[PDB]
Formats: structure tokens, sequence, C-alpha cells
């Protein structure tokens, strides 16, 4: 991977997303989607291992099918209204079609089996990229079309998203896999409030984003892929594993940490709109997230784990790659609750 | 100075096709801006009436618009005839 | 669009093609130019959930 | 509660008519906390690089506390701005729609017939 | 401090709270009405601009 | 000394600390000048002054 | 009667697609796609899309060429599959034939087929539009407007093709 | 909505079935995927020629140019699983399991 080639892949991915959240013509939205697709496949193949080839192939198939169904919705609402402008749909089945087309790109409904696997395949930096940047475009499209989305569809889809997100992560030790399942749960979390008011899903997107960088940067600052590998890191990096623990507390949403604020906001606006049964389901099922969160915490910091003899010469070497933004990345993802009113800035 | 000329000579010998292509290409972009006839080409393209010149409703005080298709005043393209 | 840079910084980037009553090449009108002119100028500055 | 508001210039942090609102005081308790929010970023930074946490490179701490308090200040004006607008067209909608908000009549407790519940 | 201190402070507390609570209820009502009817500033979803259309004479008439 | 390798941050990186201090000063005086002109603009805008 | 050709052009499109999607030997799916594209070029052509029809002809009969180019390179084996090898492919094929046949039978009887959307069985010749074109083809002039009004489209495409050759380089580089 | 629209929509529906319902082949599946875009290309050209959407006349080729690019990488990915694994038969395609 040529450094300059890697940079030009960075910015074509980012420009593909930018085209999505700045364009108005529907065709341009599709173009940005595949620009990002065509641009992110090579970086996922940076390591060039057969697992990476597997992950890239599954991503390609899923996202290509999803973009083709995206054009199907595109063509249908064009046919029934002759207007490429992105707005409320004028044909119902076109709206549904776009809903599953985007969802397959998000990993919400049973169209979510790709993400845990593809996260397993690629390197952790590619994992950060996949689970942070490749959500902004589909969320932005879903925000722009919130006028006419079948509320039943979006609600049930978010419900499965969070539910299988919680359940799938229980029996996973690979940190990449449990992070993928947690991201699926957060996907359900924001997409549940997507139909009602998009400011709150934007806020939850921001919090999940900052938490995800604050997470992945800690992982590859510890260089761990399995739970046992992270457990061995309780020694070398005690500060890193303590911050590991505090952000793992911010994971579930235990007050007064940052992660509680989006849950609180989403539930409060859901209750404003007579949806009282609905919020209790994610409120209960967040304990499923908190379960393997607590398991990760126990393996990381709360309980000392048996280290290794050779491991001691690691004591002689220091992490040289700075991996900047980590301090503020932690801080914004831990203590921003007294700043909840600032949500009105996004509105 | 000497290095640039020697490199041009070697390119003209080592890969002559490359220098010929690069030259004629480099002309292809810089002549149209320099040439004084591209505006005349724009005049050529605007001259052709693919559609009908739908007339304007006469109400008085448009001396510029000719009253008759044989009238002297109005747009003319004698430059087209001379060209 | 989400972040409409088009009218902020002041240029058309894609709005030329969005609808078919725009300035078509050599004034070739669409099939439903009159109807969509009526519809667009009907619903202008009204609000989608009110203009529908 | 907003992005479809008339006359809403896009990609514009602080609109011109916001200045009519009281700018947040430099000693705003929210602002000073977000200044303290700068300290936590600085203190953690020394901890990550296993530098002396208390006094490693105060130059790094200075920008960490000054940049955070700055971007906090502009955010607070926008925060007050949206809350002002939400309360602004609030009363405009109410005044322009008197029928939808009937003047509920006030009756003292001597006229109501609330029934006391013996809690035994 | 005297009882008048705490008591004078506390009805002000209650007045501020109530002038916030009825505002919250009115905000719920206003937001609902303005999401339903839409005849007001916010909750107005976008539409098509009238400036994009062209009125100059076309190749074929009655279009 | 001690570590035979030269420490990566064993010398005062004068330029970077210089720009950090210069920034912090810039952000500070921009901030307080900003606040002063906002308050003055407010009073002369709503009729206070 | 060659009246119904504008219908049948689509009809042969459908059943050439099913065998193309009947999951046969890869080259036989390619043959299904080839006959489907050849008959769909007529569908666009008789609607006036001469340039677009010949365009898809050219690019697509190169595109299936290249997907062949690896079928004999990275997809063949000792015993290549045959369009009669698997038993299920016949069932898929016949399920391809009877569905649109039943639906068109209904559209010929009731003209109000209720499948998914609303459709009428009264041919396709109606939906054309009376008018003229002067001395310019509308399709050609529209696709020519790409270099005058397609400001963003050509820019973003060309950038994407550059990125495409870059990624094609990188993924197949083989370290 | 005349029978031509039914036919190309129905062709797209069976392309969706054929590609998405995998039988055993990755190459034939992405072949069905690129046939999918052919169906959508024809479909798109239909309304565009029908309604005299003169500008939108350039959308199909645009829609075309990207779509082949997908296949341009798809088959490109196909060789990369093929040289190591041996075939495009997706049932050995199981190494990434947990
Ligand atoms: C909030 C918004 C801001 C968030 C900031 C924090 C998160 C961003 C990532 C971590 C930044 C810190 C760091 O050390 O980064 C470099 C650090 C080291 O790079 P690497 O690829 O991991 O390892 C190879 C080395 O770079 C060794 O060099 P190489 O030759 O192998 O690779 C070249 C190098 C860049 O080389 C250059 O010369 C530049 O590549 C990169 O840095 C990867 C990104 C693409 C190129 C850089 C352009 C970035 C714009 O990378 C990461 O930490 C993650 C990789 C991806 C970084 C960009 C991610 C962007 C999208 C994320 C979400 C953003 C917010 C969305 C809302
Ligand atoms: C701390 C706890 C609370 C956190 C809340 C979020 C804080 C982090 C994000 C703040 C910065 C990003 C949002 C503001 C910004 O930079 O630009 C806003 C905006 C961005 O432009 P915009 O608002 O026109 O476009 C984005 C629109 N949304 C958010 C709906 C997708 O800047 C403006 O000047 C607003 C103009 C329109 C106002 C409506
Ligand atoms: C809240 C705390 C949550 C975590 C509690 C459980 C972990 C406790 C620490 C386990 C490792 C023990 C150890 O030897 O740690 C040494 C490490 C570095 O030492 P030191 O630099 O003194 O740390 C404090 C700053 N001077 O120091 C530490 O590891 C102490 C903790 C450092 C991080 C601060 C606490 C979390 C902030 C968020």
């Amino acid at each position: 991977m040529n450094p300059i080639i890697y940079t030009t892949l960075i910015m074509t991915v980012m420009s593909g997303t930018m085209l999505v959240m700045i364009s108005s013509h529907w065709l341009l939205i599709w173009i940005g989607f595949e620009m990002n697709l065509l641009a992110m496949i090579p970086v996922l193949m940076k390591n060039f291992n057969p697992r990476a080839t597997e992950a890239a192939t599954k991503y390609f198939l899923t996202q290509a099918t999803a973009s083709m169904m995206l054009m199907m919705a595109i063509i249908i609402n064009l046919l029934y209204s002759g207007q490429w402008t992105i707005t409320k749909m004028f044909n119902p089945v076109a709206m549904t079609m776009m809903t599953m087309a985007l969802a397959m790109k998000l990993g919400l409904s049973p169209f979510h089996f790709w993400v845990p696997e593809v996260t397993q395949g690629i390197s952790l930096q590619a994992g950060l990229l996949l689970l942070t940047w490749q959500k902004l475009a589909p969320l932005s499209v879903l925000c722009q079309i919130s006028q006419s989305i079948n509320p039943n569809l979006m609600l049930t889809m978010a419900m499965l998203s969070i539910l299988i997100g919680g359940w799938g992560g229980l029996n996973q030790t690979q940190l990449r896999k449990i992070m993928a399942y947690s991201s699926i749960a957060h996907m359900g979390w924001m997409t549940a409030v997507l139909p009602y008011n998009t400011t709150m899903t934007i806020l939850n997107l921001l919090i999940y984003i900052t938490m995800t960088l604050a997470m992945f940067m800690l992982l590859i600052h510890s260089s761990a892929t399995t739970t046992l590998s992270l457990s061995h890191t309780w020694n070398k990096m005690p500060v890193i594993t303590s911050l590991m623990m505090v952000t793992l507390l911010s994971m579930g949403g235990l007050p007064p940490l940052s992660g509680f604020m989006p849950k609180w906001m989403i539930i409060q606006e859901m209750t404003k709109n007579e949806s009282i049964i609905m919020p209790t389901l994610m409120a209960m099922t967040a304990l499923l997230n908190l379960y393997f969160y607590m398991r990760l915490a126990y393996s990381s910091s709360l309980t000392m784990f048996p280290s290794t003899n050779n491991m001691k010469m690691k004591w002689q070497f220091e992490h040289t790659k700075q991996m900047k933004l980590l301090p503020t990345m932690i801080v914004l993802s831990t203590l921003v609750l007294p700043m909840t009113p600032a949500l009105s800035s996004l509105n | 100075a000497g290095r640039i000329a020697s490199f041009l000579k070697n390119a003209w010998a080592k890969e002559p096709v490359l220098v010929a292509s690069f030259a004629i290409g480099g002309l292809a972009i810089i002549l149209p801006s320099l040439s004084p006839y591209t505006n005349y080409a724009i005049r050529i393209n605007r001259a052709t009436p693919y559609n009908y010149p739908v007339p304007l409703r006469d109400d008085g005080n448009m001396p510029d618009v000719p009253s008759h298709p044989q009238d002297p005043q109005g747009p003319s393209l004698e430059w087209l005839k001379n060209l | 669009p989400f972040f409409d840079v088009q009218k902020r910084l002041g240029l058309d980037l894609d709005r030329w093609m969005t609808i078919q009553s725009a300035e078509q090449p050599h004034k070739i009108p669409g099939r439903c130019h009159a109807f969509e002119k009526e519809w667009i100028e009907c619903a202008h500055g009204i609000g989608g959930i009110r203009a529908e | 509660m907003m992005s479809g508001r008339p006359g809403r210039v896009p990609l514009q942090f602080l609109p011109n008519e916001a200045r009519s609102l009281p700018p947040p005081k430099l000693t705003d308790p929210r602002l000073v906390y977000m200044g303290f929010l700068g300290y936590c970023s600085g203190l953690i930074d020394n901890a990550i690089r296993r530098r002396p946490v208390v006094s490693a490179g105060l130059h790094r701490q200075l920008l960490y506390v000054t940049s955070f308090v700055f971007f906090g200040y502009y955010l607070l004006k926008r925060q007050d701005y949206m809350y002002a607008l939400r309360d602004h067209d609030m009363f405009a909608y109410v005044k322009s729609h008197p029928e939808d908000f009937p003047e509920k009549d006030k009756k003292t407790y001597g006229e109501i017939l609330e029934e006391f519940h013996p809690v035994r | 401090d005297g009882p008048e201190k705490n008591y004078e402070k506390t009805m002000a507390i209650l007045q501020i709270e109530a002038e916030k609570a009825e505002l919250r209820l009115k905000e719920l009502e206003v937001r609902r009405l303005m999401r339903a009817r839409g005849d007001g500033p916010w909750y107005q979803y976008p539409t098509i601009d009238k400036a994009l259309i062209d009125h100059s004479p076309k190749t074929t008439p009655d279009n | 000394k001690f570590y035979i390798r030269e420490p990566p941050h064993g010398s005062p990186d004068w330029l970077k600390v210089g720009l950090t201090l210069g920034t912090s000063v810039f952000l500070w005086i921009y901030l307080i000048k900003q606040h002063k002109e906002d308050v003055l603009e407010y009073k002369r805008r709503n009729g206070l002054e | 009667m060659t009246m119904y050709i504008a219908f049948i052009l689509s009809t042969i499109f459908v059943i050439g697609f099913v065998g193309f999607s009947s999951k046969p030997s890869p080259i036989y799916g390619g043959l299904g796609l080839i006959v489907s594209g050849g008959v769909g070029c007529g569908i666009v052509l008789n609607f006036g899309g001469s340039f677009l029809g010949l365009m898809v002809f050219l690019i697509y009969l190169g595109g299936m060429l290249v997907v062949f180019g690896y079928t004999t390179a990275m997809a063949t084996e000792m015993y290549p599959e045959v369009w009669v090898s698997n038993k299920t492919v016949f069932g898929a094929f016949v399920s391809g034939l009877m569905m649109e046949f039943c639906m068109v039978y209904y559209a010929l009887k009731e003209e109000e087929v209720e499948i998914i959307f609303k459709f009428n069985g009264l041919g396709d010749w109606v939906i054309y539009d009376t008018g003229d074109s002067g001395f310019f083809s509308e399709e050609a002039m529209g696709i020519a407007a790409l270099y005058s009004y397609g400001t963003w489209l050509v820019i973003v495409t060309g950038w994407s093709l550059l990125i495409g050759v870059v990624v094609i380089m990188e993924i197949t580089r083989g370290n | 909505m005349p029978l031509v629209y039914m036919n190309i929509i129905m062709a797209f529906a069976i392309a969706l079935a054929g590609l998405l319902m995998y039988r055993s082949h990755l190459m034939s599946s992405l072949l069905c995927l690129e046939g999918m875009m052919l169906s959508l290309f024809i479909m798109s050209t239909l309304i565009i020629l029908n309604t005299h959407f003169t500008l939108a006349n350039m959308m199909p080729i645009i829609l075309l140019v990207f779509a082949a690019c997908e296949a341009a990488l798809g088959l490109s990915l196909l060789v990369m699983v093929s040289n190591t694994y041996g075939t495009d038969y997706v049932q050995n395609l199981n190494l990434l399991q947990c």
C-alpha cells in the first residue's frame, strides 16, 4: 500500500460520503454510494490475508446488491413521479425498497449478518473506518427521507437490530466481533428514533461515533484482538486499560457517563409521542449489551489476569505511534452529560 | 539548460512516440484559448436556428426588433457569408 | 439535501437536471412540462406536508 | 424541534440576528465546566504517553483548555439561538392561532369538587 | 438567615418552575399542531423551487 | 545519558511550543474581543445603548 | 401480425433472463444475458433510443466478453457444468416460464392485473407521444448535453474511473 | 403501466432472485448481478425516452459507467479468492467463520 495511494483512498471514501450528504439529485446519491463502495474495498484488502479477501467479498456482494435495490427505489419513484429530487416518496413500495436497500448497507435487519464477519476479517483500523465512517451516508439519506417512512417498518427493523445486536455479542470473544454486535445495537438505537425526530438520531450518531473512535484507538493502542489478548494487556498499559474500563462503562449508558445521554433523549422523545411500550424494550435489552461489556471489563481491568514471562521485555519498549486525538476522544465520550442542551445546536 | 535539452533529445530518441503524443496534446489544450476564432465558432453555433424564432407580440416601442422578416434592422450574419 | 452547499456557496451542481421544466437543451420541452410547471409553481414555499 | 425554517442559510454557524440575544457571560457555569472539560483532555493526554500527568508540557494543556473553552463559547450562542427561536416562533404560532389555544377558565379550589381519599 | 429569606426565595423557585412547566406543555401542543397542520415556521419539509422552471418559448407549442 | 538512544522528546521542541503558546494567546484575545463586541452590539441593537 | 413485436421484444427478454438467472453453467447464464440484451436493444431502439440502444449493445457485449475472460480463466474446472447438469435448473426455468405467462394471460383477459402495481394489458403502442423533432434527435442531443450541463457528472465519473483503475491495481497487485 | 414495464420489472425481480438466491457459483451470481443493472438500464431508458426528459437522456450511460465498475472489481475480487481457494464455488468459502 503506497502511502499516497492510501491517502487517495481515504479521501475518495470521504468524498463519496460527502457527495451523499451534499447532493440533491438522487442519481448523485447513488454515485456517492458506489464511489465509497469502490473506494473502501482496497483499504479492507490492505493486509491481504485470506480473511481480508473473505470480508471484502462479503462486503462487496452485500453492498452491491443494496445499491442495486437503491436504484430500484430510485427508478420506481422516478417512474411514479418524474422527480429526481430527494424528498418524500410518492410510491409506497419504492419507499420500502429504499428502506431495505439502505438497511443492508447499515446492517439493521437480518441484512446484518455481513458486518460481524467483515469486521472479523479486516484489520482493526479498517474496522474503525467501516464501523464509523460508513454509516454517515445511509443515516443522512434516511434523515432526508424521514417524511414518508413506514413507521412500523423502521421500528421493527430497529428492534431486531438492537435485539440480535445484544444477543449475538454474548457468545463472542473476538473484540472485533463484539464491537460489530455493539454497533448493530447502536444502529437499532438511532434508527428507532429516526422516524420521530432526526435531531436525536443525529445526536446518538455523534455519541456512538465518538465512543467508537475512543474505543478502536484504545484497542490498537493495546494491540489486542481476543479477550485473552486484551487481558494480557492489563500489565503493560494500566492507564490504557483503566480508560478501557471507563469507556466500557460509557458503552451501556450508565449515568452520568456520556452513553446514557442518547438513550435518555431517545426514550424521552419516544414517550413524548405516546410510544411508551416501545422504549422499554431497548431499555431492557441494553442490559444484554452491558453483559458482555462487563465481561470485557472484568477481563481488562477489574480482575488481574495471568501475564506471560516473555511479555516482560515489552516493558522495555514504548508505543511510538502517537495515534492523536485519543485524549479528547476519550473525554468527549465520557463527560458530556452536563452539556445535554447543546443538542439544540444540531437542530 | 543543458540537462533539459539533453532530456528532450533523449526522449525524442528513446521514446519518440511519447514526445510526439505529449507535444501534440500540449498544443491541443493551449491553442484554443490562444486562437482568435473560437468566438467565431460560438457565433457559428448560435447562428443555426434549430427551432422556430417565435415572434413577439407587437405593442410599440421595440425599434430593435424588425417588423418584417425582410426588414433591414435586426440580427445579421454577413460575417457568416464572408467566413 | 443534508448539507446544501449548493445554495449556500452559490452554484448549481445537480439542480439543472432534477426536474424536466428546467432549461432543456435547445428548448426541447418534456412531455409534461405544463403539468409539472403547474405543480411546482403551485407548491412553492408552502411545506411538503401542507402542499401535498 | 427545524431545518425547514424559512430564510435558513445553510452551513452557517451563527446567524446575524442571533446577536440580538444576550451573549453568554465569560463566567457562564456551563462555559467554565467546558473549560474544566479542557483540563480532563490535557490530564489524560499525559497519562496516555506515560508522561508526568500533573505537569507534563503545560503548553499542551493551554491549547487543550483554550480551544475547548472557545468552541464552547460559540456553541453556547448557537445553543441559546435555537432555544430562542424555538421560543420565538412559539409565541408567534400561539398568537396567530388563538382558536387552537382557548383561554382556559381559572376556578379556585372552593368551586372544584375534588374527592378526598381516606388513606388508612 | 431569617425565614423570610428562604420563603421569599422559594416562591420565586416555584414561580420559575411553573412558568417553565406550562411552557413545556404548550411546547408539546404547539409541536404537535405544527407537525400536523404545518401552517407555520418549523416542521415545514422541503419542496421544489420555482426558479428551476423555464418559461421561454420552446420548440413545440402548448408545452 | 542513561538511555543510549537519544530520547524522542528529550529536547525542548521550541517551534511547536511557540506555536502552542501563540495560538492560546490568539484564541484568548479573539475570545474576549468577541465577547466585548457581542455585548456592545447587543446593547446598541435592542435599544439599551 | 408483427403488431405485437414491441410486446414480444420484452417477452423474449423475460424468458431469456430466467435461463440467465436459472443458475446454469456460467457461460449459459451469459448466453441468456446475451439474448436478453440483444432483444432489449430492440426494446429501447423501437422507442426511439437509437444511440442508447447501440451504446448498450457495444459496452455490454464487451462487458460480458470480459466476464467470460475469467470464466475460462478463473472459473472453469475439470468438468464444466452443463445447462442440463443439475436437476433443479429445469424447475427454475419452467417456474420462469409459467409466471409471466399466467400474468399475461390475465392481462389479455382482464387487463387489470393486480400483481404489485397497476398495469394494463392493452399493448404498448399507445404510450408513445405525437409530435416532431425538427432536425435533431432528442436522445442524441440529450446525451450530448453531458459536456455542457453535465458539469458535475463527468467530473465525478472521471474521478471514479481513475479511482477504479487505482483499486483494480491495488487489490490484484498480489503484494 | 403497459406490458413492457411489467416485463422489465419482472425481469429485475427474477434477477434479484437469481443473484440473491445463490445456487453454488460466485461468478454466475455476479453475472446475475450485472444482468440486474441491464434490466434497470432498459427500465430507466424507457421513461426517459417516453417523457422527453432531454437532460435525463445522459443518466443511463452515467448509470452504466458506474455499474460496470462494480463488476470491474467483482470479477477482480473473483480471481483473488480463486487463486488461493481454487474455484469460485462458494461452499468452501467458509474460512472466515468466527
